[PDB]
RNA sequence: CGGAUAAAAGGUACUCCGGGGAUAACAGGCUGAUACCGCCCAAGAGUUCAUAUCGACGGCGGUGUUUGGCACCUCGAUGUCGGCUCAUCACAUCCUGGGGCUGAAGUAGGUCCCAAGGGUAUGGCUGUUCGCCAUUUAAAGUGGUACGCGAGCUGGGUUUAGAACGUCGUGAGACAGUUCGGUCCCUAUCUGCCGUGGGCGCUGGAGAACUGAGGGGGGCUGCUCCUAGUACGAGAGGACCGG
RNA sequence: UCCUUGUCGGGUAAGUUCCGACCUGCACGAAUGGCGUAAUGAUGGCCAGGCUGUCUCCACCCGAGACUCAGUGAAAUUGAAC
RNA sequence: UCGUGAAGAGGGAAACAACCCAGACCGCCAGCUAAGGUCCCAAAGUCAUGGUUAAGUGGGAAACGAUGUGGGAAGGCCCAGACAGCCAGGAUGUUGGCUUAGAAGCAGCCAUCAUUUAAAGAAAGCGUAAUAGCUCACUGGUCGAGUCGGCCUGCGCGGAAGA
């Protein structure tokens, strides 16, 4: 349930701290980001000596989001705090070495199994 | 895709959009602020490189290319668009040449490359603009700046990483049908191919090289017998030159003088190819003996002071044509571009 | 293009293009063009015409000329109400009535008359005709 | 210069009164000077080859949304620019759809023809229309609607009265100029539209089921996979259709 | 006075507003006062942190009208109207 | 300058005072007529004769283009066989000399050759570099009666897309 000009936490050892994506994407007119998407963001604050720096503008993937997701048996996977991963923007793959925090197993289907790899929480 | 052709075409950059002059008339006031905006900036030329196409054939079609023209101020304090920047289609490898002294704009190498050639006029200034106490009543506006106009030499030439040159009908395009995926037009009479179909040679995965074809020539510094300098410019980006020398012609004279005079005629193209290192490989080894072919192949070597190894090779037969690419892609690959 | 140098006068009334025709019959070739429509050519129509049926002819033979433009027309500034002076200097006019010769030919063959009179006839804004001189 | 005093210069956005569309501005219908669109005439440039593709000197037509002028007025009142809600119509089609040509090998392209069923963006700047930039998709279409919509909203621009700045005049003031703040009323009679009812008719009356003369509503598609790394293609690259 | 909002930096992913500066700038202008000025201001403009239905996108509920019944009972406007 | 309305009703132009006919003293349940119409709406010819139109032109438009069609003045050939078809000929000295790698009717120059049987050119077009082959003008045989494109003109077609 993430929308244009959303703050985010980030989920990796990339550099960025605090994010705030900038554009939702799949469609026209699209709403709101779900679970396993391609969301553009901004860095509004990183470590200096990190691998990215504060302006950035790129690619990310939501993680977790304070609303959940949807299993197809009546069930939900929230969390406290929406978090991406950093991600190319020309290229599809992710930044961070590590992953820090829980992934949802719905990320499969997303077909960027690769996150789902790291993290060895779920 | 069966012909390379090369042309020259005229691009032309629009000039900025005009401001306007204008002054605002409600339905009730007659009296109104100067209204009008700025114009339109010139669209741009990109010189873009493209995959797909090969040859120049479309610019001999269209000869003249013309940017869109910035739009004019209007009313309501608008602006006008900025003309669209028209994107042309290259293929890789293109060297641009101008006129009044004109030299080269830059080389493409590479897919992607996007270069600029033309810059659109810049859009002028409404009497808005020119707000003042004293003055208003602007009546006054600043025309646009023109367009830059010039005429483009378009020279084709291949990404050959591989060149090689040899004999009339010494087999050329024969040693294509070799591994070699390219199927060029083969038969027995002089210069059967004039077209330059380029080929690849893949032995192994990330391993492989491109191999162009260019057809023989007689001793003509003009466009005489034929083939000439027009051929001969498809050349100066090949790392490695390959020379392809005939072995007991079934027709021809023996190479005893002719072998020697191609190298000297390559001395006065331009800069003799900058002393590029040239390899000499022979053909028409399965007409004589193997043994019979093996003294009198050296015996060429210090009759035309060539001290280098003196590859046998036979293109139709197809033995040995797997040792000459073994010994040419480890040079071609400890010798990266630099 | 053409013009007089020196003019009597600055402008001259609009006038009227009634009446009949005087030059139906050419006198100094053998072969012309007749209008047959009614209207007006100016001066850029004349060189235009000429022009184009020049490249047509060789030099041999004998070009005449029987339209002069002989009549001034102004045109009013834009943001001017009606009044404040007649119009500013722009350009000039011919007066056409249909039967007169435009254009007179002598030199070369019928064919080549038909060819060139042909090109000259469509930059006109008139509807032209070919005739031949006869005897007297 | 048929000669109101022998004797007289200006402003009023601080104005008022009585009249006028007898007289300007915006819009509406004449108009095409200028400029946009189409066609014809075709010397020339075009590897041969004019209209495969341009095309100089000219001509004929069309909305006409810039720059203009003309008689007609609502001055006993015709409320603007822009934004929000709401949409409608024409196709000179932005995408999707069907094709022609191609200097169209496939993908990717370019031009033209038919086609209006649907869809046709989010934010910073400025009051903005427009435009620049950032980022998506199939695009972020062009015009009419008196450049639609205040008896629906907004008063940000324009904005009477207060104050300040620059220029002219001795001055009052004028000023197509810039800054600060500055009142937007109406309970729907009728036409219109959205829903729901009463009376009567359908030929004795009543309860049900419907046929259908006609009308309205929706008609958008991105990605991936199999075909298939197949056809094509030197390779790079990469199909149509169907599911 | 203009051109490429003047263009570089902060502020923003993107800033016709804001902030000290480059210059091709000198008119004002020194009691129709000039420069700086702590504090002060329901003063003009801009930005940041928390905060929220201001908004994507509105939904529900609590009350007074709007609706029906009973009683009393206007209005502006109106040449006539099928 | 003239007429109309202003200061004129009535009829026609779908509606309209300035366009046409025509200036209402009043009444009638009569006839004639001007402009305009005679298929119906709405009153009168579904009248007669000789043509044109295929476009709904009629029923809005220009420059131009075209085997739309009717009429007229002519010209070439024509039962000593007209044009177009079908069955065949297309050859020869001859790969025509330079630019020519390769061109030899088909990239660049024609003096444009003429003689063989004649009916056919050192030749207008494909497919390459010619080669080799498809062809054409032309003639021979069969079919057997109009054919060929210039001129003037009437009526038409495209040019002609908006809420
Ligand atoms: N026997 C034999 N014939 C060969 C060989 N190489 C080439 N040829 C023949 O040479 C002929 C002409 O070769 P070509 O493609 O014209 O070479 P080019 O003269 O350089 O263009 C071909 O038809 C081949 O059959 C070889 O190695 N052996
Ligand atoms: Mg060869």
């Amino acid at each position: 349930m993430i929308q244009e000009q959303t703050m985010l936490n980030v989920a990796d050892n990339s550099g960025a701290r605090r994010v705030m994506c900038i554009k939702v994407l799949g469609g026209s007119h699209r709403r709101y980001a779900g679970v396993g998407d391609i969301i553009k963001i901004t860095i509004k604050e990183a470590i200096p000596r990190g691998k990215v720096k504060k302006g950035d503008v790129l690619k990310a993937v939501v993680v977790r989001t304070k609303k959940g997701v949807r299993r197809p048996d009546g069930s939900v996977i929230r969390f406290d705090g929406n978090a991406c991963v950093l991600l190319n923007n020309n290229s599809e793959q992710p930044i961070g070495t590590r992953i820090f925090g829980p992934v949802t197993r719905e990320l499969r289907s997303e077909k960027f199994m690769k996150i789902i790899s790291l993290a060895p929480e779920v | 895709m069966k012909f390379v052709d090369e042309a020259s075409i005229l691009v032309v950059a629009g000039d900025g959009g005009n401001g306007c002059v204008s002054f605002r008339r409600e339905k009730y006031i007659p009296k109104g602020g100067p209204d009008g905006g700025d114009g339109g900036d010139g669209g741009d030329v990109w010189m873009e490189a493209d995959e797909n196409l090969n040859t120049l054939i479309d610019y001999r079609f269209e000869k003249s290319f013309r940017a869109e023209r910035g739009q004019n101020g209007a009313s309501r304090d608008c602006t006008g668009k900025r003309g669209k920047d028209v994107t042309i289609k290259v293929p890789v490898g293109t060297r641009v040449i101008d006129q009044g002294t004109g030299e080269t704009m830059g080389d493409m190498t590479k897919h992607g490359q996007r270069l600029l050639v033309a810059k659109g006029g810049w859009h002028g200034l409404g009497n808005t603009r020119f707000k003042s106490s004293v003055n208003r009543t602007p009546r006054q506006k600043t025309n646009g700046t023109p367009g830059d106009k010039r005429e483009l030499l378009l020279e084709l030439m291949l990404l050959a990483d591989v060149g090689m040159l040899g004999m009339p009908n010494a087999g050329k395009s024969t040693f294509i049908r070799a591994v070699s995926a390219a199927k060029p037009k083969v038969a027995d009479y002089p210069f059967t191919t004039l077209v330059p179909s380029l080929g690849v040679v893949r032995m192994d995965n990330e391993k492989s090289f491109v191999v162009a074809d260019i057809p023989g020539l007689i001793e003509g510094a003009a466009e005489g017998a034929g083939l000439g300098i027009r051929f001969l410019k498809h050349l100066e980006r090949c790392r490695v030159l390959l020379h392809l020398i005939d072995i007991d012609p079934i027709d021809g004279t023996d190479p005893v003088e002719n072998a020697r005079i191609i190298i000297s005629e390559l001395e006065k193209y331009s800069q003799d190819l900058a002393t590029k290192p040239r390899w000499l490989v022979f053909n028409k080894i399965d007409l004589l003996d193997k043994v019979e072919a093996e003294e009198k192949a050296k015996a060429i070597a210090e009759a035309l002071g060539w001290e280098d190894k003196y590859y046998l090779i036979s293109a139709a037969s197809g033995l040995g044509v797997k040792d000459l690419c073994w010994d040419v892609m480890t040079f071609i690959i400890e010798n990266p571009v630099v | 293009m053409l013009q007089p140098k020196r003019t009597k006068f600055r402008k001259m009334h609009k006038g009227r293009n009634r009446g009949l025709a005087q030059g139906t019959d050419v006198s100094f070739g053998s072969f012309g063009l007749k209008a047959v429509g009614r209207g007006r050519l100016t001066a850029r129509q004349i060189e235009a015409a000429r022009r184009a049926m020049t490249r047509a002819v060789k030099r041999q033979g004998k070009i005449w000329i029987r339209v002069f433009p002989d009549k001034p027309i102004t045109e009013k500034p834009l943001a001017v109400r009606m009044g404040k002076g007649k119009g500013n200097v722009e350009y000039w006019v011919a007066l056409i009535q249909p039967g007169k010769v435009l254009y007179e030919m002598d030199g070369v063959p019928e064919e080549l008359a038909r060819e060139a009179f042909k090109l000259a006839a469509a930059k006109l804004p008139i509807k032209t005709t070919f005739v031949t001189k006869t005897v007297m």
